């Protein structure tokens, strides 16, 4: 009776969360008014860096100004890739101190590695859809020029900003009291991670090799001990990094800046509720389960979160 | 209730007392990346010491070298220029207007005004051409 | 109007504001910067935004009409000029800021 209860309030804080997200654009998430920053493609990626560093973003729609076209979006991946050719051609340096962010097309080739958008007054349910299922945590928001007939970035829309938006609006989300545990939407299954001593370089081949953002660290007993982040690759390349490639995934770990956030842990326990209320006060990118005594059982992602609201169990 | 928690060990300053006390030697060496966002300072516009006739002088100059075209200013509207640009409408038109600040201070103010035969960036690029013209004739 | 690209008489021959002066206001002389267009303003609209998305306070800045697709710059920083404008999205204002190399 009690369970059957917080079953069908469940089932009715879902679908009105559903109802929310059919009855707005991608727009209606936008603040009034806001900054899109945007990077030329003769920028150097070295320079491209300290720009996303400085403004305190993870990614930047790139601009062709030679044909007028945008030519898509600078992301933590691009910067894997830069990481990867160098290990692999040490002696190349001096061409990736010079690269330019339209010579990262010519990069991809000699590694032999392979975007949604969406139009803002489209639904926002839509926007999560397109998202989902592009396997990206980010869609640029694109219209028409009205005088060239030309595609424009409008903005860029993230799914933490898109949660955090249902959660602000939506206090429903307190009633999502089914434990995680139940709702069979943790990835619990093959587990990529690493240990303390595993050499970075590894971790971040682990990040490309299993398309995902970030990789948890744990000891010989399989306790989490801390996270390996594609965002953290930006400070390991920041300022050029030769010597600091062949360390350690601990000793890179050094070079996080004192104001990281931390990592967030959860249990099978845990609510969708406190879910929403962490997202709601904090940037928060994923929760890692643990047991009762902190041991890595799995993973609850952003993308995962919203899976379940779009899709459920 | 809330089991939700922050890793301990995941805090930048836990995890390199770890590292020290496991005797790393890379755990003194390596220093956290610290970086300073420092606020810009924004204006409309560039500003110029130079005294009117003087810089709207420089500016068509700019303009000329750069392939643009322009209307002829009445006695009423000296200080602005009417402007079009080559770079489907294909002419970019451009507004700038010279404003005092001081006796000895003034800013020259671009505005995007259409096209001829929505997105800044081609309009923002062109500025971009045309403030580097400005300042290498100087 | 007619475009050429010939540059006005009174910027390149001395005898043109000459005759202006001589033939017996506000005019003769560039107009007085607008209160709108004062960077005092513009970094304080700059300001209320960081404010919201840092500490949360108050209402986002929305922009004086009178700015609409004006070029705001800053200093060169690392051979890079950075430049913006502040558009109109339907309701909404986007600063549109691009970052490109002095080459
Ligand atoms: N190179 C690529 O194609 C990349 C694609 N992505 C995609 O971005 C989208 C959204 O990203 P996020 O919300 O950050 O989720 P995520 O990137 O952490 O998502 C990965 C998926 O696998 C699980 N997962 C996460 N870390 C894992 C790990 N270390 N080992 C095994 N499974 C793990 C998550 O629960 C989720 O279902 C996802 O679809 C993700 O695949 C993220 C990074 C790189």
């Amino acid at each position: 009776d009690s369970q059957e209860k917080v079953s069908i309030e469940q089932q009715l804080a879902v679908e009105s969360i559903r109802k929310f997200l059919n009855s707005k654009t991608s727009y209606d998430v936008l603040p009034v008014s806001y900054r899109l920053i945007v990077l030329d493609t003769s920028l150097l990626v070295k320079k491209s860096l300290n720009v996303l560093l400085q403004n305190s973003i993870v990614s930047a729609p790139l601009w062709d100004s030679k044909t007028s076209r945008f030519a898509g979006l600078l992301t933590t991946t691009d910067f894997i890739n830069v990481i990867q050719y160098y290990f692999s051609n040490p002696d190349k340096f001096e061409l990736v101190d010079k690269l330019q962010l339209d010579g990262l097309k010519d990069i991809e080739r000699a590694l032999g590695v392979d975007t949604a958008s969406i139009h803002p007054s489209r639904p926002l349910f839509e926007a999560c859809l397109k998202m989902l299922e592009s396997r990206s945590g980010r869609i640029p928001l694109i219209d028409q020029d009205e005088e060239t007939h030309r595609e424009i970035v409008v903005s860029v829309l993230t799914q933490y900003r898109i949660l955090k938006f249902v959660a602000l609006n939506c206090r429903e989300t307190h009633f999502l009291k089914i434990p995680i545990g139940d709702l069979n939407i943790i990835t619990q299954d093959n587990m990529k991670s690493c240990q303390m001593t595993t050499p970075v370089i590894d971790v971040i081949q682990m990040l490309t090799q299993g398309r995902v953002s970030s990789v948890p660290i744990i000891d010989e007993n399989g306790y989490l001990i801390n996270v390996y982040e594609a965002y953290d690759v930006l400070g390991l390349i920041k300022g050029g990094i030769y010597n600091d490639l062949s360390l350690s995934v601990g000793e890179a770990l050094m070079r996080r800046s004192d104001d990281f956030e931390g990592v967030y842990t959860c249990t099978k326990n845990d609510k969708l509720s406190t879910i929403m209320d962490n997202i709601r006060k904090a940037r928060v990118h994923r929760f890692f389960v643990v047991d009762d005594v902190g041991r890595l059982v799995g993973v609850l992602t952003l993308s995962d979160i919203l899976k379940y609201i779009l899709l459920g169990s | 209730d809330s089991t939700v928690s922050i890793l301990p060990t995941s805090l930048p300053q836990i995890h390199r007392a770890n590292m020290l006390a496991q005797g790393s030697p890379a755990a003194s060496k390596i220093s956290p990346l610290v970086t300073k966002k420092s606020k810009t300072r924004w204006h409309f516009g560039i500003r110029s010491r130079s005294y009117p006739l003087d810089v709207m002088g420089e500016i068509y100059i700019a303009l000329k070298n750069l392939g643009a075209e322009w209307a002829k200013p009445s006695e009423e509207d000296l200080w602005t220029i009417k402007l079009r640009w080559k770079y489907i409408p294909d002419l970019m038109k451009m507004v700038i207007q010279l404003f005092q600040i001081e006796t000895n201070n003034y800013l020259v103010d671009f505005k995007f005004d259409g096209w001829e035969s929505f997105s800044a960036y081609p309009f923002l690029h062109l500025t971009t051409k045309l403030i580097m013209e400005l300042a290498v004739n100087s | 109007m007619e475009y050429t690209t010939d540059i006005p008489a009174v910027f390149t021959d001395p005898s043109v504001m000459e005759r202006y002066y001589y033939t017996l206001t506000s005019w003769l002389t560039p107009p007085q910067l607008p209160p709108q267009l004062e960077n005092v303003i513009l970094n304080k609209y700059y300001a209320t935004q960081d404010q919201f998305n840092e500490n949360n306070s108050g209402a986002l800045p929305i922009p004086n009409h009178v700015v609409l697709n004006h070029l705001v710059t800053s200093s060169i920083k690392h051979n890079t000029l950075c430049v913006a404008s502040i558009v109109r999205y339907k309701q909404k204002y986007v600063t549109q800021i691009l970052y490109t190399p002095i080459e």
